[PDB]
């Protein structure tokens, strides 16, 4: 992945 | 100059309707709320089409929010300049997940003044994008048009595109 924020859902 | 592609086949029901096929190129003459006036490029037939059966087939590069070849930490400085504000946003090609896009929006908070928050636009099959799996969009134009009017889920509302 590599992830930013948390996906709003 | 304004061009859409048909997501679904539509078979007329009202007098004045234009019927059309999935994958058909239509051109917009009038944008009255829910039934737009179009001319098909396949037949030349004119008429009203149902608005949500089509998406923008118009280049993304002309759009104010779309910053083609930009990078995460620059998007944060781009936004942190004077001339921008909270609610200021931009969409940018993902440097990490190639093939993808991200959303950068300046935000306010009591404590660490002014953060710039990044989100991941996940890809759908064929016609689609999303940020929350609760709403899916056929294209980037339609995504942006929804969130500048509602924040639902997002930690701000997309007030203004980035001003360079």
């Amino acid at each position: 992945e590599g992830q930013y924020q948390p996906q709003p859902a | 100059d304004n061009l859409v592609i048909a997501l679904h086949s539509y078979e007329p029901s009202h007098d004045g309707d234009l019927g059309f096929e999935k994958g058909e190129q239509l051109r917009i003459l009038e944008q009255s709320g829910e039934w737009w006036k179009a001319q098909s490029l396949t037949t030349g037939q004119e008429g009203f089409i149902p608005f949500n059966f089509v998406a923008k087939a118009n280049s993304l590069e002309p759009e104010p929010w779309f910053f083609k070849n930009l990078s995460r930490k620059d998007a944060e400085r781009q936004l942190l300049a004077p001339g921008n504000t909270h609610g200021s946003f931009l969409i940018r090609e993902s440097e990490s997940t190639a093939g993808s896009f991200s959303l950068s929006v300046r935000d306010f908070d009591q404590n660490q003044g002014e953060v710039v928050k990044h989100y991941k636009i996940r890809n759908l099959d064929n016609g689609g994008f999303y940020i929350s799996p609760r709403i899916t969009f056929p294209g980037l134009h339609e995504l942006v048009r929804h969130y500048t009017n509602a924040s639902d889920g997002l930690c701000t509302r997309l007030s203004r595109p980035c001003q360079t």
